[PDB]
């Protein structure tokens, strides 16, 4: 109901059958590996990924937070004479180290949670792990799900075309 | 589906929630009791041997 | 806060010890001009440490 | 869900504002 | 080739101009011909030196952009015996026959009797107590062995490749030049870091940095690499860069260049955070003088040109993947090197930013040039890339 | 050489990778049983001597008032050292597109981690004040008190917590799919709940491997000048101050190359050990032992000409508190240090330049400590030397540690031991994915020629 | 490419959540260190 999956023994299978899925018209499909294969996202996952948008923008947010945090702390809000330094932007030495741990820091975890959130990962529970064969898909098994959000997927028909692909095993998986 | 039941994505996500909610509360308690009144012995009648009326 | 803005709390020196003399509406060109007559220093020197600790 | 978000977040504002109200006890 | 050519004629037009400017300016000022003469043969040591040493590195870390640029590498670094012949202008500025090239007192501080002798005019006891180190003979001869290393390295090394292309096993004659890169990259650096202090900080001896000559390493690294983007991008239809040769080439050189761009600031914000935090009156006039009479500008625009734009431009995944965008971007780095060699060396002589002559521009583009002419006609020598190279897989991808 | 023995499959690498893990507690090896007992050994040790420090003071050490900066700091630079190869192996070399990264970065950056941990301990330990750690942090109070920002602790603040969290993130994100390969291969009910809520339900979609294959790139990008800047910090909490020892400027990139020297020491003297003891030959090869001992020669080669340019710069200037310095390293009271120092980092890596010393396994294990060793008596040199003899020679006094700073060293020793060996009992040392993901691409370079 | 949960209607009901979460707890926390004393 959520979609059909078939099983494939070797990463070329795989690739020839994401690249024979999407030659007749399947969009709105996932391939499943327990390492990245390339040879199938460059056909089903080709674009831009959103996470260097979110890295970019939260790294100048880090930058500009760590720059402005010394400089508000040490220059406006409390103004202490330590060593004789600068009390205007002519501190802007040891102002750097700081503003580029903040900028790296917010940056990264704009990377990490990013990723999560823009992948879907936060979903443990997946239909696709109905499939009892599922548990070996990190373990040496290779599958492709054509979901069933696709415009022209129909029960029979996209497992007839999946069997038409010489798989090892189509489960019609459920939600 | 194997393992983790329907409602874990929705748990999961109410988890991490909850224990960014709960960082930001004990954060919060801990300035809160540190700026209190109890804490700083403000607008409390501090008791004298005499009771000497002002 | 009062050694940086004492303006706010300054009063004439002849009302310390009345209990009943409230700031008036403004307070502010008074608590200035007070500042000026009394001759109390600017935040960087009433803020300087050993001004308290020691 | 976010409904259960917003209850979170009413359940977290309502207990830290009873915490701020025991601060100025 | 055409392409080759035409850089090669534009190289022997610009060195024309820069030297018969130079040497116009040498009958007004010919102690200012010799400064200027200074400061253009550190900007035009950048590239030879730095393609002997990532020549080293690619060949002790083998890669795509490794092989692509390999040649041009060797063709720059080929150049090293014509610079060792460069540097007989300033060891006869700073040897006792300045008096007979118009130059009234000696080139470096050092080459003083009246500084470095007690009892003389000056007797400065600091530049006095690096007598040997810092004499014309000493530092000729040092000069001379970094000269012999550096040609002797770079031509072994171009000789084995050649060897490579023409008759022999291709993995045998990869470990030869692999293990020479090896000792070689210990030996450049050391010999750089020292060409580097007794060229360049040699002029002030009140003063010392060492993380300098790194710095100086670091420079080189991003000129040359901006250098390889321009001459890559030139080059880009020569029938043999468009069979085997692909975009991840050219993606791995801009990632260098930005990598070595974020390692360039990072050595000279490293010195000035240094000097700077610990305020000892030793080093603080370096700065003093690179920031008093209009140098602050040229410090900012070194950090905003410098570092924030191609740091900016070269974050981006697509402004590396084309040659069109590498090589503007390349071009303006290559000129920002220019204004950082220039706030690096010139206040040194002149002092002021208004006090810039137009020898100070004339050197740099003219001995550039002759650089130009002389790394067009060694790579018009050779293929322009290893086909028998056991790393030519790499460029397959 | 290959950094992959023929004869692998996906399958066999996953079984062989996840089976030392996911083993019940009962079949615990003998040997990692004594491992774990030495190690809680020490961590006993370690907990006795947090608490006579924090019952008695910091003045059990050996610091005085020249000295006070002495074994707490030259193990807080050496243990945050450690972790710059791990780091450099999970990042740089993911980066530099290097291939022999897939079979070390696993254990190295968990290596990162448990070095980070016991040197991050260090100052909260060393600060004399040990509860007010968080007055450094720019935190809000109701002094209206702030962090200097111009001293180079509050940026060993920043670069501290960046670098634990950055590393801690990087090292999860690398974990993901190895937490649901352990799922899935577990046997138990109630295991599979502790991998599945660390995996996240991850898949291995091919749309999920594209946003995970640029978040690695894009963390490889940002954790290598984030690792750079950190050793930096650590060399300016020296550079910045006016110490004639400590005022030199090329510490930034001469702690760089010193903290990735000692890095790789570690990480070779503990491949080592787990190479023989665990079924990886076939993923740690000689070729990996070989180009991390290259990487170890070229970093001490660094360090080496570190050590030129602080010697060039005592004989280049002038300066009399230079030239007594240089005069102080060589026949001090403490010039042993300086000695046993030339001997640990400049004879005993002329053998390294040798291809038979290089494949050399115990060749490389006594060069390995004694670069180890070599390293810790160059903190000591830096530090310790420098602050005994100073401008004012009325200041002058010799340091001498106690007993309690050398077991406090023996202590982290065994948290760190103790970490490493609850990491190999309960995760795996090296990464089930991107191994397969070698093994995928050695068989398509085979196809390819 | 689109994101995962591109198309759900949930999805700017949470985000929706998050920041006024977010920004929630940013003005309670500015109120205690600012504006408490
Ligand atoms: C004196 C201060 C110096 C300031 C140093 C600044 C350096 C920070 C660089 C971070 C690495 C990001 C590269 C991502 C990437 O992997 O790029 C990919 C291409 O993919 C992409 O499209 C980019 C992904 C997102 C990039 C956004 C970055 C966020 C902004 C960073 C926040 C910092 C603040 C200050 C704004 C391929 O490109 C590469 O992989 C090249 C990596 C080069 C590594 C550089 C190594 C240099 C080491 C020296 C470090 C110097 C010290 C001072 C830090
Ligand atoms: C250690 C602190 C500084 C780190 C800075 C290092 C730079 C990191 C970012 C630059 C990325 C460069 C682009 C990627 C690349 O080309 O490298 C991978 C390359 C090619 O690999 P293939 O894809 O072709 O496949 C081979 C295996 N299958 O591999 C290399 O050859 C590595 C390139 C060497 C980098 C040289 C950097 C040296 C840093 C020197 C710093 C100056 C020190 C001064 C004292
Ligand atoms: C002016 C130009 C700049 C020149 C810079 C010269 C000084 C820098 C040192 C040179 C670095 C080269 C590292 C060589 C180490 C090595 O041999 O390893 C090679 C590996 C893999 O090689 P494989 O597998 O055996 O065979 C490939 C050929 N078929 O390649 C690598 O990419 C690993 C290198 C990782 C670099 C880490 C060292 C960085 C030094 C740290 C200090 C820097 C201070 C900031
Ligand atoms: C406003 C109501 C104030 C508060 C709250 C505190 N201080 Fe004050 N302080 C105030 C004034 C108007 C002055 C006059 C100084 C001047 O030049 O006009 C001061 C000064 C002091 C001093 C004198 C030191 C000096 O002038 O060099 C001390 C020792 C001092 N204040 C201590 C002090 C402490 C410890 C406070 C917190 C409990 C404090 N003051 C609060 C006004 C106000
Ligand atoms: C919450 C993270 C804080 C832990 C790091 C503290 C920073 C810190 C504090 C110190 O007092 C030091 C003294 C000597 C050397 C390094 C030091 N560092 O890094």
């Amino acid at each position: 109901v959520y979609g059909v999956m078939a099983e494939f023994p070797t990463p070329e299978a795989l690739i020839e059958a994401t690249r024979k899925a999407k030659a007749a018209g399947y969009t709105k499909m996932d391939a499943f590996s327990p390492f990245p294969i390339e040879e199938v996202i460059e056909e089903i996952a080709h674009g831009d990924t959103g996470v260097p948008r979110l890295v970019l923008l939260f790294g100048l947010i880090g930058a500009a937070s760590g720059f402005i945090l010394q400089y508000i702390g040490n220059l406006v809000d409390y103004p202490l004479n330590v060593g004789g330094r600068p009390l205007d932007i002519t501190n802007w030495p040891a102002m750097i180290p700081i503003t580029f741990e903040s900028g790296i820091l917010l940056a990264s975890f704009a990377a990490a949670i990013g990723m999560i959130v823009l992948n879907g990962l936060p979903s443990p529970y997946h239909p696709v792990f109905n499939v009892p064969r599922f548990q070996y898909a990190s373990q040496d098994a290779f599958f492709l799900c054509i979901e069933a959000t696709d415009p022209l997927f129909d029960r029979s028909r996209t497992s007839q075309f999946l069997r038409s692909l010489n798989p090892m095993q189509v489960s019609e998986v459920a939600y | 589906a194997q393992i983790f039941p329907r409602n874990a994505n929705l748990l999961s996500r109410l988890s991490i929630f909850a224990l960014v909610l709960l960082v930001v509360e004990g954060i919060l308690i801990l300035g809160v009791y540190f700026r209190s009144n109890y804490f700083r012995q403000v607008n409390v009648a501090i008791e004298q041997p005499v009771a000497f009326s002002h | 806060n009062c050694h940086r803005n004492p303006e706010l709390y300054v009063r004439p020196r002849e009302e310390v010890y009345n209990m009943d003399y409230v700031p008036p509406s403004n307070q502010l060109e008074i608590g200035r001009q007070l500042v000026a007559e009394y001759g109390i220093m600017p935040p960087d020197q009433l803020t300087n440490c050993y001004v308290c600790h020691r | 869900l976010s409904r259960l978000m917003i209850a979170g977040l009413m359940v977290f504002l309502v207990l830290s504002l009873v915490v701020l109200l025991a601060g100025r006890l | 080739i055409p392409q080759l050519g035409q850089v090669q004629m534009l190289g022997l037009a610009a060195a024309v101009i820069g030297i018969g400017v130079l040497a116009a300016g040498y009958f007004l000022s010919p102690t200012s011909f010799f400064e200027s003469y200074i400061y253009g043969y550190y900007v035009a040591m950048t590239i030879p030196l730095g393609c002997l040493g990532f020549l080293m590195v690619q060949h002790l870390t083998g890669g795509a952009w490794g092989v692509t640029v390999r040649r041009m590498l060797e063709a720059g670094a080929a150049t090293l015996p014509i610079m060792g012949l460069l540097f007989i202008p300033i060891a006869l500025g700073y040897f006792d026959t300045y008096k007979a090239l118009g130059l009234e007192h000696p080139l470096y501080e050092w080459a003083n009797p009246e500084v470095v002798t007690p009892g003389g005019a000056e007797f400065d006891p600091i530049i006095a107590h690096k007598v040997p180190w810092l004499s014309p003979l000493w530092v000729t001869a040092r000069i001379a062995i970094f000269f012999i290393i550096w040609s002797a390295l770079a031509l072994t090394l171009r000789a084995w490749s050649r060897q490579q292309d023409a008759g022999g096993d291709a993995k045998k004659l990869a470990t030869r030049m692999r293990r020479l890169s090896g000792i070689g990259v210990a030996l450049f650096v050391i010999t750089v870091t020292f060409f580097s202090f007794d060229v360049a900080m040699s002029l002030d001896p009140h003063w010392f940095s060492t993380i300098y000559g790194a710095h100086y390493m670091a420079n080189a690294g991003l000129m040359t690499l901006a250098f390889l983007a321009l001459m890559m991008s030139r080059v880009r239809d020569a029938a043999l860069f468009r069979e085997y040769v692909s975009v991840k080439p050219i993606h791995d050189i801009g990632k260098l260049i930005f990598a070595f761009t974020v390692l360039w600031t990072y050595m000279s914000y490293g010195q000035l955070v240094i000097i700077w935090s610990g305020d000892v009156a030793e080093f603080t006039p370096w700065y003093v003088h690179r920031t008093q009479h209009g140098w602050v500008f040229v410090a900012l625009a070194l950090m905003l040109f410098a570092f924030a734009l191609p740091f900016f431009v070269l974050l981006f995944r697509g402004t590396k993947r084309n040659l069109n965008t590498l090589a503007t971007i390349a071009g303006w780095i290559v000129v920002m090197r220019f204004v950082d060699m220039a706030w690096i060396i010139l206040p040194e002589f002149r002092e002021h930013l208004w006090d810039i002559a137009i020898t100070d521009v004339a050197a740099p583009i003219g001995l550039i040039g002759l650089v130009i002419a002389l790394f067009a006609a060694n790579v018009q020598q050779a293929p322009l890339l290893p086909l028998r190279d056991p790393n030519m897989e790499q460029l397959q991808n | 050489e290959a950094y992959l023995l023929p004869g692998e499959t996906y399958t066999s690498i996953s079984a062989k990778i996840g089976d030392v893990p996911l083993t019940p507690p009962l079949k615990t090896p003998k040997g990692w049983l004594a491992g774990f007992s030495v190690a809680f050994f020490m961590l006993m040790i370690f907990f006795v001597s947090v608490t006579w420090l924090f019952i008695r003071g910091v003045g059990i050490w050996g610091i005085n008032i020249p000295v006070g900066w002495g074994m707490d700091i030259i193990n807080f630079v050496w243990w945050i050292g450690i972790g710059h190869a791990g780091t450099l192996i999970s990042a740089i070399l993911l980066l530099l597109n290097q291939g022999w990264r897939n079979s070390i970065n696993r254990f190295a950056e968990a290596m990162t981690l448990f070095a980070v941990a016991c040197a991050g301990l260090y100052p909260i330990l060393h600060l004399g004040r040990p509860w007010l750690f968080y007055w450094l942090i720019p935190y809000p109070n109701t002094h209206g008190m702030w962090p200097q920002f111009r001293s180079a602790l509050a940026w060993d603040v920043f670069a501290i917590s960046t670098y634990a969290t950055v590393s801690l993130v990087f090292w999860l994100v690398g974990l993901i799919p190895d937490f649901a390969t352990l799922r899935d291969r577990a046997k138990n009910i109630w295991v599979k709940r502790l991998y599945g809520i660390a995996a996240l339900g991850w898949r291995g979609s091919a749309r999920h491997w594209h946003r995970y294959e640029m978040a690695s790139i894009l963390l490889a990008g940002l954790s290598t000048p984030l690792v750079v800047s950190v050793h930096s910090i650590i060399s300016l909490d020296f550079a910045i101050s006016q110490v004639p020892g400590w005022q030199v400027t090329v510490f930034p990139p001469y702690f760089v190359a010193g903290a990735v020297f000692a890095g790789f020491a570690m990480v070779l003297l503990l491949m080592i050990p787990v190479r023989t003891f665990y079924g990886f030959e076939n993923y740690i090869t000689l070729h990996h032992l070989d180009v991390m001992a290259k990487v170890m020669l070229t970093t001490g080669m660094i360090v080496v000409y570190g050590y030129f340019m602080e010697v060039f710069a005592s004989l280049y200037s002038g300066n009399e508190f230079e030239e007594y310095l240089l005069y102080n390293r060589l026949f001090g009271p403490s010039s042993w240090a300086y000695w046993g120092l030339l001997f640990c980092n400049a004879v005993a890596i002329q053998p390294l330049w040798f291809k038979k010393v290089r494949q050399n396994i115990p060749a490389l294990l006594i060069i390995s400590l004694i670069v180890s060793v070599g390293m810790w008596l160059e903190r000591y040199v830096i530090i310790v030397i420098s602050l005994e003899r100073d401008f004012l020679p009325s200041s002058w006094d010799i340091y001498i540690p106690t007993i309690w700073d050398w077991s406090l060293y023996i202590g982290t020793f065994g948290l760190f031991f103790t970490l490493l060996f609850l990491f190999i009992r309960v995760l795996p040392m090296i990464n089930i994915f991107e191994m397969r993901l070698f093994l995928y691409q050695e068989t398509e370079k085979a196809k390819q020629r | 490419m689109q994101p995962e949960w591109s198309g759900d209607p949930e999805v700017k009901p949470v985000f929706l959540a998050v920041t006024l979460t977010g920004m929630v707890a940013f003005l309670l926390m500015v109120w205690l260190f600012a504006f408490y004393w």
